[PDB]
Order: structure tokens, then sequence, then C-alpha cells
């Protein structure tokens, strides 16, 4: 179970519970389009370990995102920290 | 020694792509061409210092810095037109 937290305007985020079929970059954009139907979203950002905003425009970039996230979750479980969803910020 | 994460920076945007070890210069340059639409010079960045990676040796040395570092988890590479 992967939870993707999709930032929305005005202090919200919509959490999407993704079940395990390959998650595609297109599928994420599709869900964002449902959640934000008045927006044009063709990409999204996430925050890396440096706090830098990283733009995702393809499946290969999305895979590097997911690997980072899973590594982070794994370390949190081991060290007994609260596990957070993968936060993304939709993007024109 | 898992995949090398390269954090490309180009025109106000950052992109992270993972490369299988051993990482080849030609493969990094080709990825830059397909992702950004044109060949671009690789500037390995650390704060106010940077170095042009011109070849396999240069890249290997950058990866060595990454691998010896207790801190760093990606190679920060600023992309500029030749």
């Amino acid at each position: 179970v992967l939870v993707i937290r999709i930032k929305i305007p005005n202090s919200g985020a919509v959490d999407w519970t993704v079940h395990s079929p390959q998650l595609l970059f297109r599928d994420v954009l599709d869900v964002i389009g449902q959640v934000l139907p008045e927006a044009t979203t063709t990409a999204f950002e996430y925050e890396d370990e440096d706090g830098d905003r990283i733009t995702v425009r393809s499946d290969e970039e999305m895979k590097a995102m997911l690997s980072y996230y899973y590594s982070t979750v794994m370390e949190q479980q081991v060290n007994g920290q609260l596990i957070e969803p993968l936060q993304i910020f939709p993007r024109a | 020694q898992s995949d090398v994460r390269i954090k490309f920076e180009h025109n106000g945007e950052r992109r992270i792509i993972a490369f299988s070890r051993p990482v080849k210069y030609e493969d990094v340059e080709h990825k830059v061409t397909t992702v950004f639409g044109q060949p671009l010079d690789l500037h390995y960045m650390n704060n106010e210092l940077s170095i042009l990676l011109k070849n396999q040796d240069d890249l290997d040395k950058a990866i060595d810095i990454l691998d010896r570092s207790s801190s760093m988890k990606s190679l920060r590479i600023l992309l500029l037109s030749q």
C-alpha cells in the first residue's frame, strides 16, 4: 500500500491510496485531473532529501521518486519514526 | 553501491534520474539529450564550486566523491549550453 498525498489549493491535500499493476506517470496525472478539474496539470514536484523541489515529467523520473520514497519509509520503520505519505505538488 | 542518482538542474527546474552502476559518461550525455532535447555540458556542483565533467574519468571521480561522502545521496549537475 502506497499513499500519494496530492497538494490542493487552500490548506488541503487529497490522499490517494494506491494498491498493488504498474503505477504509471500517466495514471498519477489522471488522478490529479480528477482532483483538480479546473487546472491543467502536466507534471508534479516532490521534495528530495535536500528540500529541493524536483519536477517529474516521465515514468523514469517517477521511478527515481518512488525509490527515494521507499528508502525513506524503510528508514522510518526501522528507526521508529512516523511514516508519512509521498507528497506531491501538481504543476502546470 | 546502489544506483547513482543524478539531480540535473536546467532552466529553473530540477530532475532526478537514476543510473545503473557502472555509470558511463556516454549514457549520461545521451540521457541529457533525450530528456532536455539537446546535448548540454555537465557541471558538477558543490555550493560555490563546480567542475565541468568532460569524460569518463571526470565522472568516475565525481561518483567517488559521492561514494566517500557520509552526507551526499545524489550528484548535483547543472546543465548549460556548450
